[PDB]
C-alpha cells in the first residue's frame, strides 16, 4: 500500500526545487568525470529535461503501440521509472532512447505482465538485427536500471485511487449524480499532470483526487462539500493548497518544441560518439 | 500470557475505509462489477475489488511530504 | 562488499543460498522474474513475522538478496521425532504464521507457497514466511492468476478444481495443512496428483455439495466424485480440543468464501483460551 511504500519514503519531493538541484547534481558530476577522463559539447540540465521530456513522450507512444495490449499500470511503472532514473543520472552518460525500453521492460516483468523477450522486442519498430541489439543493450542495462531505481520496483499509480473515488463519489456523492461524465476530462487530467513532475511530489491519491475535481470545475460541477463533510479545517487546507500546486504545475508545463528538440538530439549523439 | 487479538494499527494518511463486511449494505457494491459464479466459487467476490478500490483512493490522501 | 560469504547452507532451483557475515544471501530473457518477484514484494512490507530484504545488489544477471538468516524452519520441526509439540507450541505456531498472513492480507498480497519449509525460524522463535517468489497481489479484478500455485499436498479445492481468480483462502487452507500436519507429525492429504489430492480430501473431509460450495460446478476442471461420508474431525484429531476442531474445521471449510480468513482465525477461541502460545524462547530447537 501506499502509506507505507518505498515511493512514500523515498520516491516523493518536498518542491520541484530538490528535484532540480538532484537533476543539476546528475549532470555536474557527470561533467566532472567526463573532463577527469579526458567543453562546449556539453547538455545543461535544462536541455537535459527538455530531452528527458521528449522521450517520455516517445515511451508513451511505444507502450500505446505495444502488443499484446500493456495495461495502463505497466505504462505507468514505466514512465515512474523514467523518471526516476533520470533524475540521478544524466542522458549524455545513458541514452534515454534504451533506457525508456530497459524502462518497459522492467516494467512487464515488475506489473506480472508475461511478454516473451522476442515479442517484447518485436514491438520495436527496427529491423529483426536492430531489435536483437537493442534487446542485448536492454538486458545489459536491466540491472543499472534496477540498481538506480535503489531496488524499488513497486509503482503506485494514480488509476486504482481514481477508481476508488469515482466509486466513493457513486455511493455517497449523489449531489455529483453521475460521476462518469467526469472520466474522459479527469482521465485527460491525469495524463497532463503525469506530463509533469507531479508523480515524484504529490501521492497518488492526490493526485487522482486532483484530476476528479478539475474535470468538475471544468465541467461546473463545484463539489468541495465532499471534501468537507465526506472527506480538521487545517487538512482542508492542506488539501486544497496541494491541488492548487499540482494545477499549477500543469498550467505552467512547456511540452519541447521541434527545433531544440533536434538541436538536442544531435548534441546528445554527438557526446555518446565522443568521450 | 494468554493471546488478545488487537488490530493492525497501520496509519493511512487518509479517510477511513468502511469495512468489506459494510461494503454490501453500505451501497458500495451497487457501483462494482458484480462477481461471476466462476469467480465466486474461487473465494473472489466484487466486495475485494471495491475494497481495494476505496483502499487506494483514500491511502496517503493527507500526507505531506 | 561489506557481505563476505562464510558458510554454504544450500542450493534451489533458481538460486544458491549461503551464509555471510549474519545473514543468508541469495543468489535472453534477462534477470529471473522469481528474484523480481522477491525483490518487489518484500522491499514493500515490513513486519515481525515476515522475512526481510535487509539488502538487495548484484551485477549482470545475477543478483544478491540479503536475508535474516534463519536457524530452522517447521518442516525440520514436524520432522524431528525427538521433539515434541505441545498445543503451546502449535498455538505460537500457529499464531505467528497467522499474523504474518493477516499482515501480508492486509496488503492485498497472497503467498500461494505455503507449506512447513517455507515457514523459517530464527534463535529468537519469530516464525517468518519467506519464499515469496510464488507471491501475487490479490484484489484486482479481470486479472487472471494460475491454478498451479501451491504445494499439492496444501493446494485447495478450489485450485484443484482450476480456479483461477481466487483469494486468501488458497492461503488460508494450506494453513489449515499445516496446522494438521503440526498435529498429526506427518502430512495430513499427500496425494500423487490432482485427482489423488481431490479423491483424499473428499474422502478424509467428505465430499462437498451445493450446500457447501454453491458455485463448485461452475469452476472449469470440476469432477464429479463419489459420495464420501468423510472421517468426522474429532475421529482424525482426537487429542484436539474443541476450540481445535473449531478452527481447524473453520480453515477447512469447502466453500472459499465461508472459509476463515487470517483476522478472523486470530479472533478465534482458541488463540484466546488456555494455554497461552509459547513464548518464542522456550519454543522447541530441532
Ligand atoms: C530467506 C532465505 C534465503 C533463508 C534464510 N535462512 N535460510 C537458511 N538457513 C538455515 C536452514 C537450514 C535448513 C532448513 C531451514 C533453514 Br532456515 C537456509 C535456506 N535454504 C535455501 C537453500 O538454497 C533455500 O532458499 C530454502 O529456503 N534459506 C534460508
Amino acid at each position: 500500500m501506499y502509506h507505507n511504500s518505498s515511493q512514500k519514503r523515498h520516491w516523493t519531493f518536498s518542491s520541484e526545487e530538490q528535484l532540480a538541484r538532484l537533476r543539476a547534481d546528475a549532470n555536474r558530476k557527470f561533467r566532472c568525470k567526463a573532463v577527469a577522463n579526458g567543453d562546449p559539447v556539453f547538455l545543461e540540465p535544462h536541455e537535459e529535461m527538455t530531452l528527458c521530456k521528449y522521450y517520455e513522450k516517445r515511451l508513451l507512444e511505444f507502450c500505446s503501440v505495444f502488443k499484446p495490449a500493456m495495461p495502463r499500470s505497466v505504462v505507468g511503472t514505466a514512465c515512474m521509472y523514467f523518471k526516476r532514473f533520470y533524475l540521478n543520472n544524466s542522458v549524455m552518460e545513458y541514452h534515454p532512447r534504451i533506457i525508456m525500453l530497459t524502462c518497459a521492460f522492467l516494467a512487464c516483468k515488475v506489473d506480472e505482465f508475461n511478454v516473451s523477450s522476442p515479442q517484447f522486442v518485436g514491438n520495436l519498430r527496427e529491423s529483426p538485427l536492430g531489435q536483437e541489439k537493442a534487446l542485448e543493450q536492454i538486458l545489459e542495462y536491466e540491472l543499472l536500471l534496477i540498481q538506480q531505481l535503489n531496488f524499488h520496483l513497486i509503482v503506485h499509480n494514480p488509476y486504482r485511487p481514481f477508481e476508488g473515488f469515482l466509486i466513493d463519489l457513486k455511493t455517497r456523492y449523489p449531489i455529483l449524480e453521475n460521476p462518469e461524465i467526469l472520466r474522459k476530462t479527469a482521465d485527460d487530467f491525469l495524463n497532463r499532470i503525469a506530463l509533469t513532475d507531479a508523480y515524484l511530489l504529490y501521492t497518488p491519491s492526490q493526485i487522482a483526487l486532483t484530476a476528479i475535481l478539475s474535470s468538475a470545475s471544468r465541467a461546473g460541477i463545484t463539489m468541495e462539500s465532499y471534501l468537507s463533510e465526506s472527506l480538521n479545517r487545517t487538512c482542508l487546507s492542506q488539501l486544497l493548497d496541494i491541488m492548487k500546486s499540482m494545477r499549477n504545475l500543469v498550467k505552467k508545463y512547456e511540452p519541447p518544441r521541434s527545433e531544440e528538440v533536434a538541436v538536442l538530439k544531435q548534441k546528445l549523439e554527438r557526446c555518446h560518439s565522443a568521450e | 500470557a494468554l493471546y488478545e487479538y488487537q488490530p493492525l494499527q497501520i496509519e493511512t494518511y487518509g479517510p477511513h475505509v468502511p469495512e468489506l463486511e459494510m461494503l454490501g449494505r453500505l451501497g458500495y457494491l451497487n457501483h462494482v462489477r458484480a462477481a461471476s459464479p466462476q469467480d465466486l466459487a474461487g473465494g473472489y467476490t466484487s466486495s475485494l475489488a471495491c475494497h481495494r478500490a476505496l483502499q487506494d483512493a483514500f491511502s496517503g490522501l493527507f500526507w505531506q511530504p | 562488499k561489506r557481505y563476505e560469504k562464510l558458510d554454504f547452507l544450500g542450493e534451489g532451483q533458481f538460486a544458491t543460498v549461503y551464509k555471510a557475515r549474519i545473514v543468508a544471501i541469495k543468489k535472453k530473457d534477462g534477470i529471473n522474474r522469481t528474484a523480481l518477484r522477491e525483490i518487489k514484494l518484500l522491499q514493500e512490507l515490513s513486519h515481525p513475522n515476515i522475512i526481510g530484504l535487509l539488502d538487495a545488489f548484484g551485477h549482470k544477471s545475477n543478483i544478491s538478496l540479503v536475508f535474516d538468516f534463519m536457524e530452522t524452519d517447521l518442516e525440520v520441526i514436524i520432522k524431528d521425532n525427538s521433539l515434541v509439540l505441545t498445543p503451546s507450541h502449535i498455538k505460537a505456531y500457529m499464531l505467528m504464521t497467522l499474523q504474518g498472513l493477516e499482515y501480508l492480507h492486509q496488503h492485498w498480497i497472497l503467498h500461494r507457497d505455503l507449506k512447513p519449509n517455507n515457514l523459517l525460524l530464527d534463535e529468537n522463535g519469530v516464525l517468518k514466511l519467506a519464499d515469496f517468489g510464488l507471491a501475487k497481489s490479490f484484489g484486482s479484478p479481470n486479472r487472471a492468476y494460475t491454478h498451479q500455485v501451491v504445494t499439492r499436498w496444501y493446494r485447495a479445492p478450489e485450485l484443484l478444481f482450476g480456479a483461477r481468480m481466487y483469494g486468501v483462502g488458497v492461503d488460508m487452507w494450506a494453513v489449515g495443512c499445516i496446522l494438521a500436519e503440526l498435529l498429526l507429525r506427518v502430512p495430513f492429504l499427500p496425494g500423487d496428483s490432482d485427482l489423488d489430492q481431490l479423491t483424499r480430501i473428499f474422502e478424509t473431509l467428505g465430499t462437498p455439495t451445493e450446500e457447501q460450495w454453491p458455485d463448485m460446478c461452475s469452476l472449469p476442471d470440476y469432477v464429479t466424485f463419489k459420495s464420501f461420508p468423510g472421517i468426522p474431525l474429532h475421529h482424525i484429531f482426537s487429542a484436539a480440543g474443541d476450540d481445535l476442531l473449531d478452527l481447524i474445521q473453520g480453515l477447512f471449510l469447502f466453500n472459499p468464501c465461508a472459509r476463515i480468513t487470517a483476522t478472523q482465525a486470530l479472533k478465534m477461541k482458541y488463540f484466546s483460551n488456555r494455554p497461552g502460545p509459547t513464548p518464542g524462547c522456550q519454543l522447541p530447537r530441532p
